[PDB]
């Protein structure tokens, strides 16, 4: 009952993990458990995915309207 | 728009997922640095980022689509009455606000499931007069 309620909390949780992952101190920087020490190249794929994932979500969302 | 800094930042992105170096990313190397990083994607998903960005329709994504999708101006591109819609689906009344502690059930129990750290952040920052109703058109305006 109403697809549109996961793609809406799926398309404002990526645009949010889009903005927070611009300051490199965000909490949400902590959800990788698994890598020891996160380096400098982990964060530039981890904001190519999170861009890709947001471009997913806005899909998904205007395919629910 | 785009320093010439920029630019380089992204390509030494896409060399991160360009492993083999030919110049383009499959959906196999894409599937390598998510798991690389903890995740655990499944093809279709591989496929959903993938077509996406790819512009030509190969499968496959070069440098220019890689750049294309990294610059698009990801704020006023018509994507702020998106995210307003799609407030809007949780937003029962017209208020244009909703409680922090219904934003913190939908954004930590639905979706992508954030941590309860990220949606301290987030009902933080939004969360403008501190009293537990958000605005989410202002927390649109301030992510863009
Ligand atoms: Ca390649
Ligand atoms: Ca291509």
């Amino acid at each position: 009952f109403n697809r549109q309620i996961p793609a809406a909390a799926s398309l404002i949780q990526t645009a949010w993990r889009c903005y927070a992952a611009e300051n490199p101190d965000s909490s949400t920087w902590k959800i990788y458990i698994r890598i020891s020490q996160l380096r400098e190249h982990h964060r530039a794929t981890i904001k190519v995915i999170r861009r890709m994932q947001y471009f997913v979500a806005k899909k998904k969302f205007q395919q629910a309207r | 728009q785009l320093t010439e800094e920029q630019i380089a930042e992204f390509k030494e992105a896409f060399s991160l997922f360009d492993k083999d170096g030919d110049g383009t990313i499959t959906t196999k190397e894409l599937g390598t640095v998510m798991r690389s990083l903890g995740q655990n994607p499944t093809e279709a998903e591989l496929q959903d980022m993938i077509n996406e960005v790819d512009a030509d329709g190969n499968g496959t994504i070069d440098f220019p689509e890689f750049l294309t999708m990294m610059a698009r101006k990801m704020k006023d591109t018509d994507s702020e009455e998106e995210i307003r819609e799609a407030f809007r689906v949780f937003d029962k009344d017209g208020n244009g606000y909703i409680s922090a502690a219904e934003l913190r059930h939908v954004m930590t129990n639905l979706g992508e499931k954030l941590t309860d750290e990220e949606v301290d952040e987030m009902i933080r920052e939004a969360d403008i007069d501190g009293d537990g109703q958000v605005n989410y058109e202002g927390f649109v305006q301030m992510m863009t």
